[PDB]
Order: structure tokens, then C-alpha cells, then sequence
């Protein structure tokens, strides 16, 4: 019944800087809202109940703060520990649900990523499939549009991508996109690209090739 | 100290049935509500169920995509909560925390005044048809359409392997810079595949010899495959 909206799904700061998650409930529950902290690989940690009671134990730059429809999680002199994604979630009413999370990473400057092509092997062409792959290196911020073009025709739903973590040394991001055709679906085509849109480039790259060469 | 630690998950198959448990130590287990959440890999948290302490009769409750498959059990004379999912689905598959819920200003009843205080490591379950399967390892090579001024991109393809995890090194450990090994992704048809990338400088390509290692444990397969240019 209730969904929880948070805003925005990504944020990135600085150590030191104050920020500020929202969450938004789709009908109004008083202040009946918890606040959970998760790091990837590892379990939710309780933070805040109530709306704005602190967890015994969590460091009193944590606050929050919100009644009817929307809420709050304010870190102030954000510290390394504090990167991760949290979670609202209401307990007004059953069926009870969480938000989305949103990502606090770390800001960097932004950079452009690198595109690149690669047709499939004529090994995978001996077994009966085509993978083309187009690759996307170093890039920041996350947000990017990768799309697949066949004969100049969008493809939509038969490619998979997947995104590594944020950088541990300078704090970019990297995207695989793999469109995986049958081998007679491939033959049948001759351009194959991927046109990549970020706001590090002066306009969309795109990178192609002829089934030929 | 207080601790929540689940155990029971697997692989599987659809139509089948799974008991995941949660051991609790710390606390008197029949004096809290106790949840299930769900986690599918690179998703949010669903909440699964609830259990009721004993004062409310142990009475369960749960989400309506689970409502009709899901039942919780209680043995607090040996601290356990068993969920038991039947008729398990693909989309079933995620990690289960086991979560302990904690009431603030009692004094008013149980309402909608809790929280959940503790949760467990979770396990996961994989609800698939797959059978253990080894992956083939094709080469991306590097070429004019993958180089950016100076800077050349070559890797390896793992491709249709069951289960996870694949291990991708590049010439034995030697290649460390510039690698980036990409999560997997499930396909269609139920396989995994995966890209493990590394960029180079142009004018090393045809003198350096660059070797991607793939170790799928699961079906002990073992590849070392040469990537050449194009």
C-alpha cells in the first residue's frame, strides 16, 4: 500500500560536507519512520526510529527529522565510514516496506569515459552465438546512456550491462554492455554500434563496425 | 552478545521447497517480534514476514507476493525461527536477513512503534534450473576501434557458466593496473557470463604478452587464454 519515494537515489560528497536524504511516503504516517545504514556485501545496521531518535551508539552527527509524507536523514562532517546506502522504512501500517536506498559515494571531478567495441570472436562464431561487447572505462559521474544500434535500429531488451563499484583510487566508475544475438540473427546485420552519452563528452561517441570489417 | 546468524539456503529448483533458519543467542527469543527480509542481489530490501512474541500468541504475517507460499515457525525452547518457502519462484531468489524488532514507548501498546535492532548475516537462495556448468572463455582483442589515443582495451569473455563464482586474473597476477573484472549477469537462460577487461598502452600490443586466467571451482574447469590483437 504505502511506497516510499528517497531522493536522490545517488549522492556524492566530501569529507566534512552535511547531506541530506529525502523520503517521501505516498499517504501520511505521522513519524513513524526508521532509518537503516547498509554497505555492500554486509548486513543493514539500524541508525534512527521515530523519525529522529537515535540508535544508543550512533555518533550524534546523524540526525533526522519529518512527520506526515516526508522525512529526513541529515549527516553532518561526513567521515569514511559514512559512505554507503541508506534505507528509510515505514512501520505505520502493514504490509510494512522500505525506500529504494540511495548511494552516498565519493565526488570526484568529472571524467569521460572511454569507449570501446569489441565484435565477437570467431570462436563464439563456431558455437552459434554472437557477443558484442562495448565497454565504457573510468568514467564519472555514474549516470550514462549506452545504447545499441543494429542497421540504425535501437535495440531494447536484448543486452545486459553491469557497472563495477566505485574505484577505491580515483573514484570512477566502469560499464560492460554485452548484446548477445544467435549467429544466423547476427549474419542477418551489418552495422554494429553502441552510442555512448555522458556528461563528460562534447556530444554522444559512438563506436561501430561492419559485420565485414 | 546479542546475535541473529541465518543457515538452511541453497540452490533450488523452481516448484520445490526451502527452510531457512535463524539461531539467536543474546536475548530470550519468545519476548520479540521477529521479521524476515529479502535482498535480491543489487536491489533494496523487501520485508518477507513476521512472527509475533508471545504475548501475541506467536502469530505470523507477510507480504502479499510471498503470502500464500511463506509459513514461520518458533522454537524458543532451543532460540530457532524457521521460515519455510514453498512453490519457490525465480523471483525468489535473494539473501534472507533474519531481523530482530524492538518496540520504543511499550507503555502504548503494540503498535505501529517498532524497529528493527538487529539483523543477521542472511543467507542466500538461488531459485534455479541450471546444473553445474563450465564457462567457454572467448577473447575481446584489441583493434583500431579499440583504442583511444595511446591507449588500447583488451579482455576476456566468461561465458555460460553455473554456478557463480568464476576467479580472472591476467598473466598470472603479474597485470594489475588498468584491470577491471565486471560482475556477472544471469541470462535467459539461466547461465552467468561475465567481462574481465584490462587497458593497455597501444604500442605494447604484438610485443607484451597478455594471458587472462579463468578458474570456475564449481566444475573445476581451468583456462589460460591468450588474447592477440586484431
Amino acid at each position: 500500500d504505502i511506497q516510499m519515494t528517497q531522493s536522490p537515489s545517488s549522492l556524492s560528497a566530501s569529507l566534512g560536507d552535511s547531506v541530506t536524504i529525502t523520503c517521501r511516503a505516498s499517504q501520511t504516517m505521522s513519524n513513524f519512520l526508521n532509518w537503516y545504514q547498509q554497505k555492500p556485501g554486509k548486513a543493514p545496521k539500524f541508525l534512527i526510529y521515530a523519525a529522529s531518535r537515535l540508535q544508543s551508539g550512533v555518533p550524534s552527527r546523524f540526525s533526522g527529522s519529518g512527520s506526515g509524507t516526508q522525512f529526513t536523514l541529515t549527516i553532518s562532517n561526513l567521515q569514511p565510514e559514512d559512505f554507503a546506502t541508506y534505507y528509510c522504512q515505514q512501520s505505520f501500517l502493514f504490509p510494512y516496506t522500505f525506500g529504494g536506498g540511495t548511494k552516498v559515494e565519493v565526488e570526484r571531478t568529472v571524467a569521460a569515459p572511454s569507449v570501446f567495441i569489441f565484435p565477437p570472436s570467431d570462436e563464439q562464431l563456431k558455437s552459434g552465438t554472437a557477443s558484442v561487447v562495448c565497454l565504457l572505462n573510468n568514467f564519472y559521474p555514474r549516470e550514462a546512456k549506452v545504447q545499441w544500434k543494429v542497421d540504425n535500429a535501437l535495440q531494447s531488451g536484448n543486452s545486459q550491462e553491469s557497472v563495477t563499484e566505485q574505484d577505491s583510487k580515483d573514484s570512477t566508475y566502469s560499464l560492460s554492455s554485452t548484446l548477445t544475438l544467435s549467429k544466423a540473427d547476427y549474419e542477418k546485420h551489418k552495422v554494429y554500434a553502441c552510442e555512448v552519452t555522458h556528461q563528460g563528452l562534447s556530444s554522444p561517441v559512438t563506436k561501430s563496425f561492419n559485420r565485414g570489417e | 552478545e546479542v546475535q541473529l546468524v541465518e543457515s538452511g539456503g541453497g540452490i533450488v529448483q523452481p516448484g520445490g521447497s526451502l527452510r531457512v533458519s535463524c539461531a539467536a543467542s543474546g536475548f530470550s527469543l519468545s519476548d520479540h517480534y521477529m521479521d524476515w527480509v529479502r535482498q535480491a542481489p543489487g536491489r533494496g530490501l523487501e520485508w518477507v514476514g513476521r512472527s509475533r512474541n508471545k504475548e501475541n500468541s506467536f502469530t505470523t504475517e507477510f507480504a502479499a507476493s510471498v503470502r500464500r507460499r511463506f509459513t514461520i515457525s518458533r522454537d524458543d525452547s532451543n532460540s530457532l525461527l524457521h521460515l519455510q518457502m514453498n512453490n519457490l519462484k525465480s523471483e525468489d531468489t535473494a539473501v534472507y536477513f533474519c531481523a530482530r524488532v524492538g518496540y520504543y514507548d511499550l507503555w502504548s501498546g503494540y503498535s505501529g512503534n517498532w524497529y528493527i535492532d538487529v539483523w543477521g548475516r542472511g543467507t542466500l537462495v538461488i531459485v534455479s534450473s541450471a546444473s553445474t556448468k563450465g564457462p567457454s572463455v572467448f577473447p575481446l582483442a584489441p583493434s583500431s576501434k579499440s583504442t583511444s589515443g595511446g591507449t588500447a582495451a583488451l579482455g576476456c569473455l566468461v561465458k555460460d557458466y553455473f554456478p557463480e563464482p568464476v576467479t580472472v586474473s591476467w598473466n598470472s597476477g603479474v597485470l594489475t593496473s588498468g584491470v577491471h573484472t565486471f560482475p556477472a549477469v544471469l541470462q535467459s537462460s539461466g547461465l552467468y557470463s561475465l567481462s574481465s577487461v584490462v587497458t593497455v598502452p597501444s604500442s605494447s600490443l604484438g610485443t607484451q604478452t597478455y594471458i587472462c586466467n579463468v578458474n570456475h571451482k564449481p566444475s573445476n574447469t581451468k583456462v589460460d587464454k591468450k588474447v592477440e590483437p586484431k
